[PDB]
């Protein structure tokens, strides 16, 4: 039934996004404080419209439109929570006794994943039983992650005021890109003529790429480029609490809203559940109001 | 191979930027 998958998906995404509120003492995105407030305002508006879509379409049995409203609500709830968690962090770190950290040049988790993915795709291009189709699928993985590595290198170069590091991040990226370009030549040859000799030539051309990946990993792992965690004071933690509590309350009511709506979509002849739905919806709105008020009060700058 | 070239279009864009340095 249309709407049922959306409700289940929404409840899963809510369960995932609520984890951001458990200990929001490190930055989770690049938004400024007013960036967070802008996002809270925009997502609140979208959510308001979506809650009306949920009720009205469930009431009248417009199931595809119901599913769309559920999906829109879910997206807005996630956007809202990301903004709230970031805002909470910014409030916490703004306390005089809190110690601001510093942003690392390259985000470490996706960096490691990119390197690992390239290494495994290169290994695939090396398997004796690799089908011709698998050459092309491996190539897509190489294409994705080598381009991502180069992008990260340019970002890191922009971020650092060390002229030597600026130049080296660009050079390392060039090595990844040029070794990949050489590999691409051999991939083209192997795809055009699927011979054992061309398989060997492709395998061979993975080596300079693996070396480029390893060399960049070694360079980028310099402790001087690493992130330094924020230290949030107890006062900072107390200051961010009203934002966190309101965001948590909002998600609790939103979960109840979606669960109630899921039932009403199936059977809208249920006056008690309509009241429950209106209660959850108003409590979502109340929680958002309280969060906005708290954000205006606890603003660092 | 134009299809394989297309697969690496994002990398080509990165190379275009890196070449400027």
């Amino acid at each position: 039934a249309p709407g049922q998958k959306e409700c289940d998906n929404a409840l899963r995404q809510l369960e995932t996004v609520r984890e951001l509120l458990e200990n929001p003492v490190q930055p989770i995105n690049d938004m400024s404080y007013f960036g967070c407030l802008d996002s809270v305002m925009e997502n609140s508006k979208v959510l308001g419209e979506a809650m009306t879509g949920i009720s009205q379409n469930a009431k009248n049995g417009n199931l595809p439109e119901f599913g769309d409203a559920i999906a829109t609500a879910s997206k807005a709830l996630c956007g809202f929570t990301e903004a709230a968690a970031q805002a909470a962090y910014l409030v916490g770190v703004s306390d005089p006794n809190s110690q601001a950290g510093q942003q690392g040049l390259v985000e470490p988790t996706q960096f490691a994943r990119a390197n690992q993915a390239i290494q495994m795709a290169c290994q695939s291009l090396g398997e004796p039983g690799c089908t011709q189709a698998q050459v092309l699928s491996a190539a897509t993985i190489v294409a994705k992650h080598t381009s991502a590595l180069c992008n990260s290198c340019r970002l890191a170069s922009a971020r650092t005021a060390n002229p030597t590091a600026k130049r080296q991040f660009v050079q390392s990226a060039k090595e990844v890109a040029n070794s990949t370009a050489n590999l691409v030549k051999t991939i083209k040859a192997l795809d055009g003529d699927f011979t054992e000799e061309n398989r060997a030539q492709c395998r061979a051309a993975t080596a300079p790429l693996l070396e480029a990946v390893d060399n960049l990993s070694a360079f980028a792992s310099n402790p001087e480029f690493s992130s330094v965690p924020a230290q949030i004071s107890p006062e900072g933690r107390a200051a961010m609490e009203p934002i966190v509590i309101s965001a948590k309350t909002m998600l609790e009511s939103a979960g109840g809203l979606i669960q109630t709506a899921r039932a009403l979509a199936v059977n809208p002849r249920d006056p008690p559940r309509w009241s429950v739905l209106a209660g959850h919806s108003r409590t979502v709105s109340d929680s958002i109001k309280k969060l906005i008020t708290s954000m205006r009060d606890k603003a660092p700058g | 191979n134009e299809d394989i070239d297309q697969m690496f279009s994002t990398l080509l864009g990165e190379m275009d930027l890196l070449t400027q340095s």
